[PDB]
RNA sequence: GGCUCUUUUCAGAGCC
RNA sequence: GGCUCUUUUCAGAGCC
């Protein structure tokens, strides 16, 4: 049809080069390590044909290249007691962001925000002991709404859901289906669209690795990497940090992590894996209600 | 008297023409933020924003080939204002300023006496006050390892230290990267990098070795001139 | 849709990788510098994808390559007298053939063969000088059906129409459209369905690299493309071997060598543009009239 | 006496097994010809083909890590006697034996006085009497080039000429175009290849280089044993 | 070179 | 481990 918008940018990269001189042109040809030899028009056509060997070539997996450019990785830690009793009321103390660019492997932003719980509002012997979080942290930290603000800010900032594609990534169900909902129940705050659905990582190594789920422990698919934990285990950011050291190595693998879990109806639900490959929508502070 | 809590790299690339001329020009193209944690000597936020310049939008061909920057990520990016807003939103989400003591650490002087100060005139923004001191890594490092200025080129600072270059020179945020490397390095080695430089009435002016360690106000967003 | 042939092999060294062991899988693995360190299935599912990776990126590979597999370059030699008078009868005098594979760029096949005219059985002098063929070698040469059933064994050796897709080129229409055209007459053949349609590269190297027709002769084609002739002028086999040196320094370039010149009814016409890229029928002996 | 016009060079592929067992039949499992022109050291036909063994019908996993030869590419492949009456067309066709004088090289002794003689009994074939002489590459290098036996791998060659391998080793018709290059080189370098091997009473014996240049015959298609 | 079609129209694809 | 879908079926993708 030849009526896409890259075809009007080779034309101006044609007329910029049927004006280059034949000394321009074995110039430019030799810094791409291209064969010189030859006469005006040969030089000129040989040049041409590779920028658009290469513009129609980057365009192509621009549009195949429809995966995630960002996966983001948060681990809440939550108010506990002691052998985990079934009628407590969980509420954050911890909302840690990790944010890896696919692309580069390397993590852009490591974010860490402490949450002044209002229920239980004084921490357990046994959470302070598993946690790592002192007193002290939560009484001066804000509430969770100020805070998922805060989250959200630094994710419009870095334009996901706008312009890059992107998906939240946990370890297990819990910290969405879980945490989260209980939260904004508390918080009465409408759950925000954007947590709708995610990357459960223990149903993605284990699919990827072929291991059971009493294998998929954040410690054992570690060493099952050969890599031991780096920072303090039961601390939020540090878990992200090490589930995103997974990430990678699973990215590197060539697991192409995709969204497997989603709410709906404050029911935990599983995700198509043959369903295309789609993007979280861009994150919104959620309203009261 | 307690160090610095951050060190927060920024290495401005700009508009510009073959052969370097004195009176130049320059407009930020590229605002690249790499936010360093002196405690655990990680880097916690990595921050690139290409910059549209309004005066000379278009790219000389050498600034194109130096910089790595092409013509189309110029002209879908935001203008300096809307970028240095961003920057700030960051560095206020991070709480430098408040909850934490910061410096900016820049490789050379440059980047805040003369491309920030002129981008600012520019864009008819006043200069940020938070901006106003920062870390010229060449004047630690020439001071530090005692070298001439002429050593203090941040592929040879790489080189005298056993290091090779990240990525693509001159491209801002691998410039800051490997500049925060050289940081890391130097903070490893024993040197607590101090804030050497700063700018009075649009002058640059060296700050004392001996005048205790000051961290720098929390960013805002400069009013309009 | 995996249905393709590609996926099939990807499931057959799967199988392969399966049953290599943990030292298999950590040589192999070292082999291509990936990452070692793991357990027998990471390594097995790292490995697995690279295989997966590298077949994939092998398959679409279609730069540099034509869409027919094979080449054939064929440039007669045929009788002639001083001053090219309009009324002698022209009879091939060599058949030269060289095949040219289109994704290597390396000639595969070159066969020379000559040929006893019937007609003009005695060569001309200016004939013997133009295309170096003395006398001695038309006299124990066979007859054009003969060379012509050795030609196309050669082309039905190297499964040509079968197998591969492949087209004859051709410098000048005068070949296949009055040369074959005029033998085929002579040796009461009916003309070869085969030799129906070619590439004329001088049509192709016109329109490429936009030249006018009165530049597109051979030598000039070479000066131009900065390079010297290869053994000596006039001579078929030489000629059509220079010939496939122009098909190659063009297919590099990255132009698609098309047919564009077919022959109805004894009438030279050109093959459409815009129509699909055909390939050429496997060669038959044509029988008698 | 004039030399050879044409050399062909013919590096099997065949079954295999870890570890190389001695008493272990192999079956030609590819046939690849190589026609160098030694007026010219110009290649002037390459012809590769698959053949479909009969015994070992199931390629090892070994053999198809080694040889990079599927087996699809097996299955599809033709019988050994069909693949050698195709690679005599084609010697016919370029009159190897009648208009040009022609050898056979190998890269080593194995390639016909193993692989081609236990093929031809699997294949119920007679011997083709033109293949009972040939060049072992190997030999000339090591006698021209004054290395042992274990200095004449391919590869080694190959280093020791200031060539890097070309393609994939143990591709049948890699290693042919590889071992071509040797011949090319040996051949720049002075030495003229000489038919230094043979097949009599089918145990290998040594062709003296005091005998003179002789032809190997034209190739006929063996007839059935 | 003379042409002829094409929002690749500072350009593309052909034709005698 | 248990299952379930799929001419990647000596394999692939998922589920509890
Ligand atoms: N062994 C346990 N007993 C009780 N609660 C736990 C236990 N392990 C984890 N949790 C809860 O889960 C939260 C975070 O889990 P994780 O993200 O797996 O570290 C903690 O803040 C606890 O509230
Ligand atoms: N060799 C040079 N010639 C002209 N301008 C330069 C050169 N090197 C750096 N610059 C300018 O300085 C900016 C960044 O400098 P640096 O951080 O030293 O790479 C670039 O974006 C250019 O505008
Ligand atoms: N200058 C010429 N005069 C007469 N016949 C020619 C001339 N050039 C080519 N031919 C004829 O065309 C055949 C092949 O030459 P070419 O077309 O140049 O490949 C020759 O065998 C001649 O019969
Ligand atoms: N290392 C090896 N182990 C087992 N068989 C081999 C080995 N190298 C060569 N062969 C056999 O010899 C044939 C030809 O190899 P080459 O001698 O490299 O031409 C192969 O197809 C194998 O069957
Ligand atoms: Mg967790
Ligand atoms: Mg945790
Ligand atoms: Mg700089
Ligand atoms: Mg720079
Ligand atoms: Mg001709
Ligand atoms: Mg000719
Ligand atoms: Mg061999
Ligand atoms: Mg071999």
């Amino acid at each position: 049809d030849f009526s896409d918008p890259v075809y009007k940018e080779i034309a101006i990269t044609n007329g910029c080069i049927n004006r280059m001189s034949k000394e321009e042109l074995r110039a430019k040809l030799s810094e791409f390590k291209l064969e010189t030899r030859g006469v005006k028009d040969v030089l000129k056509k040989r040049l041409k044909n590779y920028y658009k060997k290469q513009k129609l070539m980057l365009k192509e997996s621009n549009f195949a290249d429809s995966y995630y450019d960002y996966i983001c990785i948060i681990d809440f830690e939550a108010t506990c007691e002691e052998g985990n009793p079934p009628e407590f009321v969980h509420e954050i103390i911890e909302f840690p962001v990790v944010l890896l660019n696919t692309h580069t492997l390397e993590i852009e932003d490591t974010f860490q925000q402490y949450v002044r719980p209002e229920i239980n509002t004084q921490l357990s012997d046994f959470c302070i002991s598993l946690t790592g979080i002192t007193q002290d942290q939560v009484d001066r930290a804000d509430t969770f709404p100020q805070v998922l603000k805060k989250v959200i800010d630094l994710m419009k900032l870095k334009e996901l859901g706008t312009k890059y594609k992107y998906s939240l990534l946990t370890d297990g169900s819990w910290d969405m289906s879980k945490f989260l909902n209980i939260q904004c129940q508390l918080s009465r705050l409408k759950y925000p669209p954007f947590a709708k659905k995610w990357i459960n990582i223990r149903k993605s190594y284990g699919n990827f690795y072929k291991v059971p789920r009493s294998q998929t422990k954040l410690t054992i698919m570690l060493e099952k990497l050969g890599m031991d934990y780096d920072g303090r285990p039961n601390c939020g950011l540090d878990d992200s940090k090490n589930i995103a050291r997974i990430a990678v190595r699973m990215l590197q693998d060539g697991c192409e992590l995709r969204i497997n879990e989603k709410m709906h109806a404050g029911q935990l639900m599983s995700v198509s894996s043959s369903l295309p490959i789609e993007g979280t929508p861009p994150p919104q502070m959620p309203h009261f209600r | 008297d307690s160090y610095y809590d951050y060190i927060c790299i920024i290495d401005f690339e700009a508009t510009c023409e073959e052969g370097n001329p004195p009176e130049f020009v320059h407009e930020i193209i590229e605002f690249p933020v790499v936010l360093l944690n002196t405690h655990t000597l990680e880097i916690e936020d990595t921050f690139q924003q290409y910059v549209r310049p309004e005066i000379n939008t278009q790219l000389s061909d050498f600034c194109i080939s130096l910089t790595g920057i092409t013509q189309d990520q110029v002209d879908r990016a935001d203008t300096f204002p809307q970028v240095l807003k961003k920057v700030i939103d960051l560095m206020k989400l991070k709480e430098l300023g408040t909850k934490y003591k910061y410096s900016l650490l820049t490789d050379g002087s440059w980047d805040m006496s003369k491309f920030l100060n002129i981008q600012c005139q520019l864009s008819r923004l006043k200069y940020p006050p938070f901006a106003k001191k920062w870390i010229n890594i060449r004047k630690s490092y020439g001071n530090f390892y005692k070298v001439p200025r002429s050593q203090t080129k941040l592929t040879i600072m790489l080189e005298k230290l056993g290091m090779d270059y990240d990525g693509r020179p001159n491209c801002g945020l691998d410039d800051s990267k490997n500049i925060a490397r050289i940081a890391v390095r130097m903070l490893q080695d024993g040197c607590e990098l101090r804030i050497n430089e700063k700018m009075h009435a649009g002058q640059l002016m060296s700050v004392s070795s001996s005048l205790p360690i000051e961290g720098t106000p929390p960013p805002q967003m400069p009013h309009f001139r």
